[PDB]
């Protein structure tokens, strides 16, 4: 951490509700899922921890 | 409590505690000290603000007495707790003796406090260095110099803390009797001495100066910039014996 | 590793190490014997001559502890001196507030607990001196107690001390000693030292014997000179036989 | 690695005291002279720069009108000892009514020598061995005496002792120039010649404190005049 | 090696390490002898000098007029231990009016020198003691250690090379009980003479003689007294 | 005994004290502090280090505390410790109190306690206080001030300053938006909410996550309050409408 | 004897920690789950009282002490550290009372005894105390809820756990806990925040339970706790 | 975690990483270094202690190496451990409880005897300067308005109330053959108790004792003055409990 | 080495390692002269003083230096231009301070 | 005794809502007057004023060393003090110095911050606790104050009628005390107001 040895340092925060919906679209495109379906009621049921 | 033995001898012959306290006066900051016939000039080099704090509490040059003041350099901490039992011998005196303390004695006494520090229970030595500065009850001037081992030695002139090898080897070759022989001369001496180890100008260096039987004058921001403006001006008239 | 510097440290196993090792400095010192009768006790010390520059019969292993308590020691002998004194200044003390010969039991027990004061800190080092109080009256019997480094006392009919601890209690286990007056074990206490005491390991020894009990009226002395050779012919004899 | 501040080499002797010597041999160089005439004690003052005033260097004090001293190792540490010299000595005048014997004197400084103590007395005893030998000079009722001594609380009389980073080299030519018969006035040069190889700058009026003690006299420290008429000889 | 920095601990072998060390701070100190008759008790010391330009520190130190002491260790130890016992024999005149008997003086410095042995961090004196007095059971001689121990001799000699005077002095001791005064200093020479390099002998400038007997309160000789006691000296031939 | 010893009261090779080192990266975690001084009074911002929602106050502030009535100080560092120097503080005053009759000059309240923190560094083998302090005070020589100790026991004066976490990231914020004159406390008050807004990390700031007391003179006597939520949430408002009215140059 | 070390076993490490009160608040993570609920006229302290046989006799200790008429505690650690505090609070109490006339308001009482908890993390020779306290009381019309934890500190709750598990029942009180609640609860929903963590069945002689209204503190009957414990009051 | 050194901690009695105080831990296993075992048993109108008395040789006097000794004369109790520190805990429960007597004036209930024997090792505890005391007291007395009681108190101060206890060498494998007597429960008359302390430590030792092999010491309520057994009084109990 | 205080004496022992070299923070003008020469393969704008970032922060290593200088450059790449603003030293010297603040 | 050596005097008395204290004001040394105005009411806190009277030394350590422990305890808690702890605080101060005593005798006179019921109280030289509902007096002039309020109350008075009666209750009982008068100062509280006026008396 002496200053000019790493060069950049990037945060991954956790998904926040807005994210998380989203990273459930990429996974939830993999398996046959059906007319309706309301993915944004299912990431806010989610407390957000991880992708 | 804790009866312990702080400082011991080396094997080498020496004492490690004392000599690890030199180097916490080594990073202090430069302090000067000349001695004229009439006008006793010392200066500490950076008031260390940070146009935020005021000039007023970070101030290194404090007097013990009316005749009698001292600038150190060191643990600002440990210098406070000498200080104020320098002040309290400099009127335990003048109760028991009718006279006002010489500048010799209340060194001798805070040389002797420093000095039974480093062997004592408990204790770890001071770490600071002193000019005492002063003038006698014969208009004598006197500077006289301590550390943490709690020696003495009288100057003339003098440099302890950062940078002191240099600015000693500065006043070697400039402090004769063709400086200070007017009060003009002896402040001019001391500027130009920490101007070899201040990185930022003039505007940077507290100077407080003595005079015969009045009290200490601490030089304003704006005194010192016109002393510093003469030296400026006198190296482009070194321009006069160079063509 | 460090469970030996300090007096103040348990060790893992469960038991402190710098008082194991005081008891060891006692098994390194020469054989103290006592061995309680029923109308008295007498007490036998084998101690070397390492020299023949030491004036006889001097600085003894037989203190008087008080005017009816004998103490013979073993072990390192400047901590027993200092015992000594302690022991003394208690039955000085008990005399002075409750005004009778301090009874053996309590002196016992008042000097191992200022033993055992000296496991508990690390300041201070355990002493290095296991000793034997006999005591005789006329309310109480003849008593015999027996303390150690660790601040143990224990009532005995007869023990030993020093570095022929075990060859000794041997001798006195096959002794009848409940049925027989002071003048006949005075004789016994001679021949079990002369047998326990090896010469090919020592040089010689001057046999050191005490009296405390019926005879003397119970007061503690040394047994008289002409008592003390009657027990060394009677010792050679049975090393002869 | 620690030990205590008494712990015994298993050589045989003191730890701390045996490097308390040590200290003495980074100090400067005293050389003391017993003649009948008095004593004479010599020590180069060892100045660092030529801002240094040589003058509040003191390395020789009086002790009374009668007892001189000289000190090498830390002066630092000598401020303690000298104090009690003097406030022993005057102790002595103010019962017995009479000067103190020099040995007397040396014997008193000598009790401090031992006596630092990690713990088990005051929060106010030393706590390390003092780091400074001595060299009182004095005159008395057995005419004049030299005792010199060392922070092991060992003192001896001498005829003749040097002291200091020149203790090695200047012991021997002691004992080459010296002898019973002597005068003051050829000790004082006899010292200054030894003195003036061991130094390592110039021999000035201004590098030595010389003093003396005689029968007929009080303790008296040479100024910067009479040093020069005793350099001009040289 | 973690059993040798204190009195306080002990050594799995059972012993103190600090308790034996201090008693090679006496093995490292000048010889002396001491040895006793049935009227007389003597001190003869071997002092040193350490140069030649110095005079010889004193091993024999007056105690009390029927007490004499000859040091041999650390001397700032050998005048703390004077002191007390100095202390020790004005406590008796002032109180009971007589001299304190010698036997009942070692027993003091006996519990002084036991203390500091067992408290933390405090040291062993680092001094040996021969302790000539004579009172109402005529001489003794008495061998102090810095382990606390101490001894009823006949004759006994401490310091430097001494186990040389040792063997001297075992082979004499029948002889010892019928000298008169004079006879038996010869003797403590004869023995202290034993103890020096081969090339060398004693002589007025560094021999040290203490006499204490039934009518002649204990004194000590030095320089120009010692000369009646070495003229007359048998030769030590090798 | 000396194995177990630490030897707290010691130098270093290097020449410093380990131990007060360390006590000042101690400081480094403990709560943002913040004080600014003006010309019409002073005042101490700090941030509430703990916050939850079962967490409940019960006094007026839990990090300002009022050692005279001229006087409050605001803590940073081990809060057990705190509550030994705030104590021994209170006590100074009311004794400088018994003797000359008057409220005690604001400078000297500091360097007494100075004293204290200072002798632990250097006798004695305890650890250090691990306190660093900020004191908003009124006297009669200078007016307002503002002061900071540190474990070492150095003191300064300051015209505004930061003491633990972000403190070096405040200061640069500082040295940049104050004037030196000029200052109203209504304009400390935008600069200290901006200042607090940029050495946190959430998203902005609630009326429930900080505590504002200021030090005025009305009257003669000295007030010393604490903003209560609305007076806050008021000075959080006012600084989005400076944030949104800051991107009008594009 | 001896004389005591001088010197504190408490010392900072690089990081700016004071390690030993780190590791003291560890050994109270590993005591008996204690919880602490206010209610709105009362304040509730229960625990999970200690044992591992038949043997032992379940009324001769007490894990939920009378400091005052008015004040209470219960602890989560070491128990032999436990009577050292409730002996020292019981004299703080008796000092004040002796020279107000008044009980000790609850605010004083903890301000106090934590200043003694402190004074063990900067003494010579000693370590730190080995338990939380958690202190009610109630005075002046309302009820307080403390914790005083080993380093010193002290923090007024609303509800709270200690001991083993008191991260989860931190999190359970938290959804729980609606303020207004009737003192009855508190004992129960704090019964049920011990049982979120307490393994066997509960029984009258099994927890303690202490409760703090304006008639002043008072330790449960086992008759009375019995009645609670029917999971329904 | 999981046992580390914080360097010292094992050395001095300051908390691990773990959470623990190694110095205790280890001052316990200095009570079964004794090699005694002592059982405790509460009746219903009397309490009973039961020692194993071990007479290594046939030259100690067997009337001076007892485990039993009286406090008052209400309070009997049991020491199991190292003997020099017993007995140095002993000498200050007799003190305690005469200093009791001598500032209430009404001699000192069983309860607070224990408690303050607890509250002194706490410190040896809290402290670097000392060790704990490596032994371990049961104290047993008529109280005047519980009945009988047993408590017992351990090196790091911990103490309780009992029914039945032991301690030393077999203190897990008593406690398991006493408390299935417990919980079927009795009458738990004077006999009765003597009964199942004596048959708990012969069966647990496999010894089937010999008057001379224990002592049994013993305080009724009708008679509160505590009793130590003689060799007579024990035998009528031991060939009582043969036929049984 | 940069500990060199925990190094086994008799390694650099003399006449095993011979000269101990040692390298002090700089100086004000010599930190002046590292912003200097690093910035000499830069184009800067105009409003940039060297002054005024030297000294706004304090106790900088020659690689705290490069840093600020080289995270400014950088923020002139986000924006696809070659002049490295006043703003941009403003924003870079903004992440190294948080970056010498954050992480300790 | 030796707290004739000053005089003085002091005087509580109760309303309904209000209570009034009210004091002489002059030190003097023996018989000589040396100053007409030396307060012997001090404020301790709000609505809350003790008293003080006797010999001149105590009554100034007595304030100040009771404004010492006043204030380290309204900083130490942030309450402010009732007016019954005030009383056993200066008691327990008092009898601190059991032996050697003080020589004041404190008079408490003050309402309660949490509603606004009037509380006085004087206290003996040695701290006994007297309260009192009526009034209380302390002074060398004491037994004439008593006389004279015991048939000048009433059991209900308005702030108007209690300034009418301590005044002339006064006035009249430190008239016939030489060592006291020149100069009465009446505090009388409300709940809302503290008015203070200094009553005209005879200059002799």
């Amino acid at each position: 951490l002496r200053p000019g040895r790493i060069d950049r340092k990037i945060e991954f925060p956790p998904p926040n509700e807005e994210a998380r919906l989203d990273i459930l679209k990429i996974h939830s495109r993999k398996m046959n899922l059906t007319r309706g379906i309301n993915l944004r009621k299912i990431a806010e049921l989610m407390p957000g921890a991880s992708g | 409590s804790y009866d312990r033995a702080i400082t011991v001898f080396s094997p080498d012959g020496h004492l490690f505690q004392v000599e690890y306290a030199q180097e916490a006066v080594k990073k202090g900051s430069t302090a000067v000290g000349v001695r004229g016939r009439d006008i006793v000039v010392l200066g500490v080099e950076k008031k260390s603000v940070a146009k935020l704090q005021d000039e007023r509490t970070v101030r290194k040059i404090c007097a013990l007495d009316d005749n009698v003041c001292m600038a150190f350099a060191g643990l600002t901490a440990d210098a406070r707790i000498v200080i104020n039992r320098a002040r309290v011998e400099c009127q335990s005196h003048r109760l028991t003796v009718e006279d006002p303390v010489t500048v010799e004695y209340i060194t001798r006494y805070i040389a002797s406090l420093k000095q039974r520090y480093t062997q004592s229970n408990g204790r770890r030595p001071f770490g600071i260095s002193a000019l005492i500065v002063g003038f006698d009850f014969d208009g004598t001037p006197r500077l006289y110099q301590t550390d943490p081992s709690g020696t003495y030695h009288a100057w003339k002139a003098n440099a302890i803390g950062r940078g002191a090898k240099s600015v000693r080897e500065f006043l070697e070759k400039n402090y004769t009797d063709e400086a200070i022989e007017t009060d003009d001369l002896t402040i001019k001496l001391v500027i130009k001495a920490l101007l070899e180890v201040v990185q930022s100008g003039g505007k940077n260096i507290e100077l407080a100066v003595m005079r015969r039987d009045q009290s200490l004058k601490i030089l304003n921001p704006e005194e010192i910039e016109k002393y510093v403006a003469e030296i400026e001006k006198e190296k482009e008239e070194n321009e006069k014996k160079k063509q | 590793t460090g469970y030996d510097l300090s007096a103040s440290t348990f060790s893992p196993d469960g038991r402190v190490f710098q008082v194991e090792y005081a008891m060891k400095a006692v098994e390194n010192s020469s054989t103290a014997i006592g061995i309680r009768c029923k109308d008295g006790v007498v007490f036998g010390v084998e101690k070397l001559v390492l020299s023949k520059l030491y004036e006889e019969g001097s600085n003894k292993r037989l203190f008087n502890v008080d005017r009816h308590v004998g103490m013979a020691v073993a072990g390192l002998l400047a901590d027993a001196r200092s015992l000594a004194d302690i022991a003394r200044e208690e039955a000085s003390n008990f005399r002075s507030n409750f005004g009778y010969n301090i009874p053996l039991k309590h002196l016992a027990d008042r000097v191992a607990m200022y033993v055992h004061a000296y496991t508990l800190y690390s300041a201070v080092r355990p002493f290095g001196c296991s000793f034997m109080l006999g005591s005789y009256s006329v309310n109480d019997g003849a008593q015999l107690y027996m303390i150690d480094p660790s601040g143990v006392s224990y009532g005995y009919w007869g023990c030993a001390i020093g570095k022929a601890r075990q060859a000794a209690k041997t001798e006195i286990e096959k002794l009848q000693m409940k049925e027989m007056t002071c003048r006949d074990i005075v004789k016994e206490v001679a021949k079990i030292i002369y047998i326990v005491h090896d010469e090919v390991k020592d040089k010689a020894f001057e046999l050191e014997l005490s009296w405390v009990g019926e005879l003397t009226n119970g007061r503690h002395e040394i047994v008289p000179k002409d008592i003390r050779e009657e027990a060394e012919k009677y010792a050679k004899e049975s090393l002869k036989e | 690695y620690d030990r205590g501040v008494n712990t015994f080499s298993p050589e045989g002797r003191l730890f701390q005291v045996e490097y308390a010597i040590e200290a003495i041999k980074l100090g400067s160089t005293a050389i003391g002279i017993q003649t009948s005439e008095g004593v004479c004690l010599a020590v180069e003052k060892r100045i660092t720069s030529p801002l240094m005033e040589p003058s509040s260097i003191e390395k020789i004090v009086e002790i009374d009108a009668h007892i001189g001293c000289a000190m090498s190792g830390l002066i630092a540490d000598a401020k303690t000892l000298i104090d009690k010299a003097r406030v022993e000595t005057q102790n002595h005048w103010f019962t017995y009514n009479e000067t103190m014997t020099v040995e007397s004197v040396t014997q008193a400084v000598s009790n401090l020598a031992l006596q630092f103590g990690e713990e088990d007395a005051d929060p106010g005893a030393m706590s390390r061995p003092f780091g400074v030998a001595l060299l009182f000079g004095g005159v008395d009722e057995k005419g004049p005496q030299l005792f010199h001594m060392d922070p092991s609380g060992t003192f001896v009389q001498c005829d003749a002792r040097a002291i200091g980073s020149a203790s090695e080299g200047a012991q021997s030519s002691l004992q080459e120039v010296y002898h019973k018969s002597m005068t003051l006035k050829e000790a004082i040069k006899s010292s200054l010649i030894i003195l003036k190889q061991v130094m390592e700058e110039k021999l000035n009026a201004t590098n030595i404190e010389l003093a003396t003690v005689q029968p007929g006299q009080n303790f008296h420290m040479f100024t910067k005049e009479e040093l020069e008429e005793v350099i001009k000889d040289i | 090696n973690q059993y040798d920095n204190d009195v306080t601990v002990w050594s799995p072998q059972g012993r103190i390490h600090q308790i034996e060390y201090a008693m090679e701070a006496v093995k490292q100190g000048s010889a002396t002898v001491g040895l006793k008759s049935k009227t007389h008790a003597v001190l003869v010391a071997l002092k040193r000098a350490q140069s030649e330009l110095a005079a010889h520190q004193k091993k024999i130190l007056h105690v009390d007029n029927h007490i004499g002491i000859s040091i041999a260790g650390l001397t700032a130890d050998a005048r703390l231990l004077c002191n007390f016992m100095r202390q020790e024999c004005l406590d008796s005149r002032f109180v009971f009016d007589r001299p304190l008997p010698v036997s009942r003086l070692v027993s003091l410095i006996g519990s002084k020198t036991q203390i500091p042995t067992q408290r933390y961090g405090r040291r062993p004196y680092g001094v040996g003691l021969l302790i000539a007095g004579y009172d109402d059971m005529g001489p003794h001689i008495f061998q102090t250690c810095p382990s606390a121990n101490y001894f009823d001799c006949r004759a006994m000699s401490i310091g430097a090379r001494s186990q040389s005077a040792r063997t001297y002095l075992e082979r004499h001791m029948s002889e010892f009980m019928e000298c008169n005064l004079n006879e038996l200093v010869k003797h403590g020479l004869r023995a202290l003479r034993e103890t020096l390099p081969a090339e060398q002998d004693l002589t007025t400038k560094n021999v040290s003689i203490g006499i204490v007997g039934k009518d002649l309160e204990f004194t000590i000789y030095d320089d120009d007294d010692v000369s009646p006691f070495l003229e007359g000296l048998e030769e030590r031939p090798q | 005994s000396r194995r177990y010893d630490s030897r707290t009261t010691i130098f270093s090779p290097e020449g410093r004290l380990y131990q007060v080192e360390y006590a000042m990266e101690a400081i480094g975690h403990a709560g943002t502090c913040l004080g600014i001084l003006a010309n019409d009074g002073v005042l101490l911002a700090a941030e509430r280090r703990n916050i939850h929602k079962l967490l409940d106050e019960v006094f007026f502030s839990e990090k300002i505390y009022k050692l005279n009535e001229d006087m409050a100080c605001s803590v940073a560092g081990i809060t057990s410790d705190a509550n030994v120097l705030t104590n021994e503080l209170r006590l100074i005053a009311q004794r400088y109190l018994l003797q000359y009759q008057e409220p005690i000059p604001c400078e000297q309240l500091v360097t007494a306690l100075c004293d204290i923190k200072q002798a632990y560094t250097q006798f004695g083998g305890k650890r250090p206080f691990g306190v660093s302090l900020l004191y908003i005070g009124w006297d009669k020589h200078y007016g307002f001030q503002l002061y900071q100790s540190d474990p070492s026991g150095n003191y300064g004066g300051w015209k505004a300053t930061c003491i633990g976490n972000n403190s070096a990231a405040a200061v640069s914020m500082l040295k940049q938006d104050y004037k030196e004159g000029e200052m109203t406390l209504k304009s400390a008050l935008a600069l200290a909410i901006k200042v607090l807004n940029k050495t946190m990390d959430v998203s902005k700031l609630s009326a429930e996550k900080v505590e504002i007391a200021t030090l005025t003179r009305e009257n003669g006597k000295t007030v010393i309050r604490v903003l209560k939520q609305k007076e806050v949430e008021q000075l959080i408002k006012k600084h989005e409408e400076e944030e949104a009215k800051a991107e009008r140059e594009k | 004897a001896e004389r005591g070390y001088s010197f504190s076993l408490t010392t900072f490490s690089p990081s700016g920690k004071l390690v030993q009160i780190e590791y003291a608040l560890a050994a109270v993570a590993g005591g008996a789950p204690s919880v602490g609920i206010k209610a709105a006229n009362g304040v509730v302290l229960a625990t999970e009282k200690k044992q591992k046989s038949i043997l032992y006799d379940e009324r001769s200790v007490h894990k939920v002490e009378p400091i005052t008429k008015h004040i209470g505690l219960v602890y989560s650690g070491m128990g032999p550290d436990y009577r050292v505090l409730v002996h020292r609070a019981r004299k703080l109490a008796q000092q004040y009372y002796l020279v107000y006339q008044e009980p000790i308001p609850t605010a004083q009482l903890v301000q106090r005894v934590a200043s003694v908890m402190q004074e063990y993390t900067q003494s010579g020779g000693v370590r730190p105390f080995g338990v939380s306290l958690l202190i009610c009381g109630w005075n002046e019309g309302r009820p307080y809820l403390f914790q005083s934890d080993p380093s010193g500190a002290y923090f007024a709750w609303k509800a709270t756990a200690m001991g083993k598990n008191y991260v989860n029942g931190k999190t359970f009180l938290e959804k729980r806990y609606n303020e207004d609640l009737e003192l009855e609860d508190a004992i129960h929903t704090a019964i049920l925040t011990l049982k979120e963590s307490f393994e066997g069945q509960m029984t009258e002689d099994n927890i303690e339970v202490g409760i703090c209204n304006e008639a002043g503190f008072r330790r449960l009957t086992p008759t009375e706790v019995k009645d609670y414990l029917a999971a329904i009051a | 975690s999981r046992g580390s050194s914080a360097g010292f901690d094992r050395h001095i009695t300051i908390f691990s990483p773990e959470g623990r105080l190694y110095q205790v831990e280890y001052a316990f296993k200095a009570i079964n270094q004794g090699g005694l075992t002592s059982v405790a048993v509460r009746g219903k109108d009397c309490a009973v202690i039961v020692t194993q008395k071990k007479v290594p040789d046939k030259l100690l006097d067997s009337s001076t190496v007892t485990h039993l000794f009286k406090i008052t004369e209400n309070i009997g109790c049991v020491m199991t451990g190292m003997t020099a520190d017993s007995r140095s805990q002993v000498q200050r429960a007799r003190y305690e409880a005469a200093n009791w007597k001598y500032k209430y004036g009404y001699e000192i209930p069983v309860d607070m005897l224990c408690k303050r024997i607890a509250d002194i090792s706490q410190v040896y505890t809290q402290n670097a300067e000392m060790r704990p005391l490596g032994c371990c007291m049961i104290l047993i007395g008529i109280d005047e308005e519980q009945g009988p009681q047993v408590y017992k108190c351990d090196p790091a101060g911990y103490y309780c109330g009992f029914k039945a206890t032991a301690a030393g060498v077999k203190q897990t494998e008593s406690t398991s053959f006493l408390e299935k007597k417990v919980k079927k429960k009795f009458d738990w008359t004077f006999e009765q108790t003597v009964e199942t302390a004596i048959t708990c430590l012969s069966t647990v030792l496999s010894i089937d004792f010999k008057p001379s092999e224990i002592e049994v010491g013993v305080v009724t309520v009708e008679n509160p003055k505590f009793r130590i057994l003689t060799e007579a009084e024990i035998d009528a109990h031991l060939v009582a409990l043969a036929e049984r | 080495t940069n500990r060199i205080e925990t190094l086994d004496p008799a390694l650099i022992r003399p006449g095993r390692i011979d000269r101990k070299i040692e390298f002090p923070l700089p100086d004000e003008k010599t930190k002046k002269r590292i912003f200097q020469i690093h910035t000499s393969r830069m184009t800067l704008a105009d409003d940039v003083t060297l002054d005024d970032l030297i000294m706004a922060k304090d106790d900088l290593s020659g690689a705290d230096i490069k840093a600020i200088c080289t995270e400014a450059g950088l923020m002139a790449l986000r924006e696809r231009r070659m002049k490295v603003t006043n703003e941009d030293f403003k924003k870079s010297k903004e992440n190294v301070l948080y970056k010498k603040q954050e992480g300790t | 005794s030796i707290m004739s050596y000053n005089g003085g005097a002091v005087m509580a008395m109760k309303g309904k809502n209000c209570v009034a204290i009210a004091a002489d004001r002059r030190f003097g040394i023996q018989a000589q007057m040396v100053t007409t105005d030396f307060q012997k009411i001090f404020p301790m806190g709000d609505r809350l004023y003790i008293g003080l009277a006797g010999l001149a030394t105590d009554v100034q350590t007595v304030a100040q060393r009771l404004k010492f422990r006043l204030n380290l305890y309204e900083l130490k808690e942030g309450r402010q003090i009732k007016p019954y702890t005030l009383m056993s605080m200066v008691a327990n101060l008092l009898y601190e110095k059991r032996f050697g005593p003080y020589y004041t005798e404190p008079v408490i006179a003050g309402l309660d911050p949490k509603t606004f019921k009037p509380f006085i109280c004087s206290l003996d030289l040695i701290g006994c606790p007297m309260v009192t509902d009526d009034f209380v007096v302390s002074g060398t002039c004491a037994e004439q104050m008593y006389g004279m309020c015991e048939s000048l109350w009433e059991p209900n008075m308005d702030p108007d009628h209690l300034f009418e009666t301590i005044s002339q209750a006064m006035l009249n009982a430190v008239d016939r005390d030489a060592v006291s008068g020149m100069g009465v100062i009446v505090h009388i509280i409300e709940k809302d107001k503290i008015t203070t006026r200094t009553l005209k008396a005879r200059m002799d």
